[PDB]
Parts: structure tokens; C-alpha cells; sequence
């Protein structure tokens, strides 16, 4: 789970970033990227 | 197709009976719109006349 | 401006439109307003206030339905896009709708 | 004299507030590990061309580099430009004025 | 090792195209339905993941 | 039964420090990732064309150009945005 790395792709690590946990009370970061936006899977990493 | 919004499912499925499922239909909440402005004071007029 | 809606920031000629971001970084004397990856005006200095203040734009989530079957029953429940449920009404403009 | 210039000549392109990205500008900038001339204590003060820029500094022994004056004629044909420093800031002035080449103000 | 699935995008199409502008809008309805066609075959790949 | 426990308890930890050491043998793995952002990238950056216009960002043309005329300038670049969306579109289908 770690030799794969998302560093060095722009868009997704970015959006990533929108995890800032407190640095701005109000980040809909659906509307930071203008429109682009990725849903999350159906199944998570601890039940596979 | 704006009501419930059941209905506006109705409306992007094209057919008055929907399913079990789920449908993006998103951005559909009024945005904030308001119409001002903020600048600097140049006193000074044009010689154009 | 009014600092809480798409009040259209319309600083010094850009129309910038974004509610809050009352934002903050660090600037140079050349710097004016901000750029992005995609240029995305980050922040700016107010022509006549001068300072630096980053904004997200119109700043409204997506919205999708869970159904039951038309004619199972007609009852819905909507699930959002990320937003923190803090602002759900507030944060898809519940007041108009 | 001609040196390896190992690398200068960057200068922010913009003014436009930017971060931690990697933009790709393209302007007349300093070719990197080209060369330069100069010259030393002959006694100078010669002229030298333009083209589109200059890229520019010194080693100021004690401040002696003072000012960097143009002017294509200077029969007094052409208003161009002169910079020095008069205490509160440079004396930047324009006028086809003499352009007494070897400066001079009693010190 | 053996790759399974990838990332499930979405795309807004009238926000990409005409973000914010109602003027936009009303021109982007005269090319018929693109949008719709669009999110139909990005919503037929996440679903595919 | 004795050293074919061995040979197997070792191996898997070969398999173990094989990996850790550095051949990212998921790169049939990363591509992927990747290769995808990559799309997602172009994208982004294909905001900043006129496509013939007088200018890019929307707001700006708006606000410049009476509707009459803003009426071309905004065509031009409906078509081309509409462009880079479809053809990723195609990508994504193919390498779905
Ligand atoms: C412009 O004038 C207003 C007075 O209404 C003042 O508040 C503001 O600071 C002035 N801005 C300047 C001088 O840049
Ligand atoms: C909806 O229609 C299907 C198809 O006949 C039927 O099986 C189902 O029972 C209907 N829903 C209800 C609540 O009766
Ligand atoms: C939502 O906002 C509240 C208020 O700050 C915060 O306590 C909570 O942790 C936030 N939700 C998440 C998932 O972080
Ligand atoms: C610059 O000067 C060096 C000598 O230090 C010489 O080798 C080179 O040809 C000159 N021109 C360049 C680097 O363009």
C-alpha cells in the first residue's frame, strides 16, 4: 500500500488535498475544480 | 420539476415512473447572486472635451 | 462587497463570484491576485483596502436521489456530494429553493 | 571579460499572484551559460548596445558604479534617460541633456 | 499483479462549459442534448468500476 | 515434508523484501492511475484556449462585449470546450 504513490499527479493529489480537516470552515471542494469530481467506491480498502 | 425531488427524477428520466435506484441530478439549489462593485478614486476628469 | 455569497467580487475589474473566503497567505509587491494550476484567481489586494483574500467559487455541492420504485412508494431521500452536514440547507442555499 | 554565467538572469515574468505550481513562461530571458564582457581600472567608462535587455550587475568595490545612463546621440537629439541616485531616490530624468560622460559632481 | 478497477469521475457539464453564466446557458441549449449524453456514458463507467 | 516448509516460508519472504525493494511491480498498477490524472490534467489546462476568440475566461467576454456580439465570441468557445470534453470522454470509454 505505500510503493504506490499519488505525489507526483496534479488534479487527483490536489483534490485529495481538499482534506484540510480545519484549515477553512467553509471548503465545498466540488466547486474548487469546476465540475471535475470523483465519487468514491462502493467498497472501501478494510472490507476488501 | 421542481418539487419533491422525486419528480425531477421523473423529469431527467423522461418517464413518469422511475425505478429503484439513484440519479445524479445535481446543482440544482439556487446560487447566492448578488450584483456590486469595489474600486479606487481617481478625482481627476478627462481633457477629451 | 458583502463577503458571504456570490456578491460577483468584482475586484478592480476581475468578476470574480464567490461566497466567504475570507482567506489569507502571503503576497510579494508585484503580486496582486492570485493563479492557480488552472489560473483559478486564488486570492487578490483590494484596490482600495489592499490586503490578500483567496476565494472558492460559487460554492454550492451536487445533489443526487435514492428511490424506491415509483410505484413502490413515493417516498425519496436525497444524498449529496462531500459536504460536511453542517451546511447542507445552508450550503445548498435552503432560504431560495 | 567573458565568463560562464553558470546561472542568472531570472526575473518573475508577471505579476500575478501564483504558488506552488511549475508555470512555463516564454520571454526574453537571460540564455543560461552564456557570456558577458567587461572591463577594469583603465586609466573605465566605455558604451556598449542594447539590443532587447541587459542583464546587469557588479561588484560595487566601495559603491564606485554609479548610475547607468543611455542616449543614441547625445548632440542633444533625443530625449532618452539617465539614472543615478540623488539621496531620497534616483535621479531618473529624461531630457536630451549634454551627456557629460564622465560624471562628475565635486563628491 | 493485476489492475482491477480505476478512478470513478464525474464532470459537470454546464459548469465546465459555461460555469456561472446564465447567457451561456441559453446557447449551450441549442445544441441539443450533449450533456446529458456525456454524463450518461461517465455515470455507465463508474458504475462499470 | 521438512524443507519444502523451508523453501516455501523463505520464498514468501523473499517475495516480501523483492517488493519492498524498490520495482514497483505495481506500475502495471501506477500507469493506470496516472495515466488517467494525465487526461484529467489536459483537461484542466484546455480552459486556457480562445479558440479563436477574443479572449478565454467567460466573465471577461461578458464583460466586454454587448450579447449581439458576445453572441460569436461565446459560440467559438462553447464548440471548442465542447470538443476536449467529448474527445474525453472516448478516451475514458476506450480505457475503461
Ligand atoms: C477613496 O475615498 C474613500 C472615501 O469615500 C476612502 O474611504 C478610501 O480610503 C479612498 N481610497 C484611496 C484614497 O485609495
Ligand atoms: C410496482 O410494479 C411492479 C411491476 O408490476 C410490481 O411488482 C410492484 O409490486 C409494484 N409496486 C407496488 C408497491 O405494488
Ligand atoms: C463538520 O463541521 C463541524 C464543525 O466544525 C466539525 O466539528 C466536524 O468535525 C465536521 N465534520 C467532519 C467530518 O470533519
Ligand atoms: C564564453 O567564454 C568561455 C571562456 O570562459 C568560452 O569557452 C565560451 O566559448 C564563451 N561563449 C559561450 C559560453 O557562449
Amino acid at each position: 500500500f505505500n510503493k504506490v504513490t499519488l505525489a507526483d499527479a496534479g488534479f487527483i493529489k490536489q483534490y485529495g488535498d481538499c482534506l484540510g480537516d480545519i484549515a477553512a470552515r467553509d471548503l465545498i471542494c466540488a466547486q474548487k475544480f469546476n465540475g471535475l469530481t470523483v465519487l468514491p467506491p462502493l467498497l472501501t480498502d478494510e472490507m476488501i | 420539476c421542481a418539487l419533491d425531488p422525486l419528480s425531477e427524477t421523473k423529469c431527467t428520466l423522461k418517464s413518469f415512473t422511475v425505478e429503484k435506484g439513484i440519479y445524479q441530478t445535481s446543482n440544482f439549489r439556487v446560487q447566492p447572486t448578488e450584483s456590486i462593485v469595489r474600486f479606487p478614486n481617481i478625482t481627476n476628469l478627462c481633457p477629451f472635451g | 462587497l458583502v463577503k458571504n455569497k456570490c456578491v460577483n467580487f468584482n475586484f478592480n475589474g476581475l468578476t470574480g463570484t464567490g461566497v466567504l473566503t475570507e482567506s489569507n497567505k502571503k503576497f510579494l509587491p508585484f503580486q496582486q491576485f492570485g493563479r492557480d494550476i488552472a489560473d483559478t484567481t486564488d486570492a487578490v489586494r483590494d484596490p482600495q483596502t489592499l490586503e490578500i483574500l483567496d476565494i472558492t467559487p460559487c460554492s454550492f455541492g451536487g445533489v443526487s436521489v435514492i428511490t424506491p420504485g415509483t410505484n413502490t412508494s413515493n417516498q425519496v431521500a436525497v444524498l449529496y456530494q462531500d459536504v460536511n452536514c453542517t451546511e447542507v440547507p445552508v450550503a445548498i442555499h435552503a432560504d431560495q429553493l | 571579460a567573458y565568463t560562464n554565467s553558470f546561472t542568472r538572469g531570472v526575473y518573475y515574468p508577471d505579476k500575478v499572484f501564483r504558488s506552488s505550481v511549475l508555470h512555463s513562461t516564454q520571454d526574453l530571458f537571460l540564455p543560461f551559460f552564456s557570456n558577458v564582457t567587461w572591463f577594469h581600472a583603465i586609466h573605465d567608462n566605455p558604451v556598449l548596445p542594447f539590443n532587447d535587455g541587459v542583464y546587469f550587475a557588479s561588484t560595487e568595490k566601495s559603491n564606485i558604479i554609479r548610475g547607468w545612463i543611455f542616449g543614441t546621440t547625445l548632440d542633444s537629439k533625443t530625449q532618452s534617460l539617465l539614472i543615478v541616485n540623488n539621496a531620497t531616490n534616483v535621479v531618473i530624468k529624461v531630457c536630451e541633456f549634454q551627456f557629460c560622460n564622465d560624471p562628475f559632481l565635486g563628491v | 499483479i493485476l489492475p482491477v478497477s480505476m478512478t470513478k469521475t464525474s464532470v459537470d457539464c454546464t459548469m465546465y462549459i459555461c460555469g456561472d453564466s446564465t447567457e451561456c446557458s441559453n446557447l449551450l441549449l441549442q445544441y441539443g442534448s450533449f450533456c446529458t449524453q456525456l454524463n450518461r456514458a461517465l455515470t455507465g463507467i463508474a458504475v462499470e468500476q | 515434508q521438512k524443507l519444502i516448509a523451508n523453501q516455501f516460508n523463505s520464498a514468501i519472504g523473499k517475495i516480501q523484501d523483492s517488493l519492498s525493494s524498490t520495482p514497483s511491480a505495481l506500475g502495471k498498477l501506477q500507469d493506470v492511475v496516472n495515466q488517467n490524472a494525465q487526461a484529467l490534467n489536459t483537461l484542466v489546462k484546455q480552459l486556457s484556449s480562445n479558440f479563436g476568440a477574443i479572449s478565454s475566461v467567460l466573465n471577461d467576454i461578458l464583460s466586454r462585449l454587448d450579447p449581439p456580439e458576445a453572441e460569436v465570441q461565446i459560440d467559438r468557445l462553447i464548440t471548442g470546450r465542447l470538443q476536449s470534453l467529448q474527445t474525453y470522454v472516448t478516451q475514458q470509454l476506450i480505457r475503461a
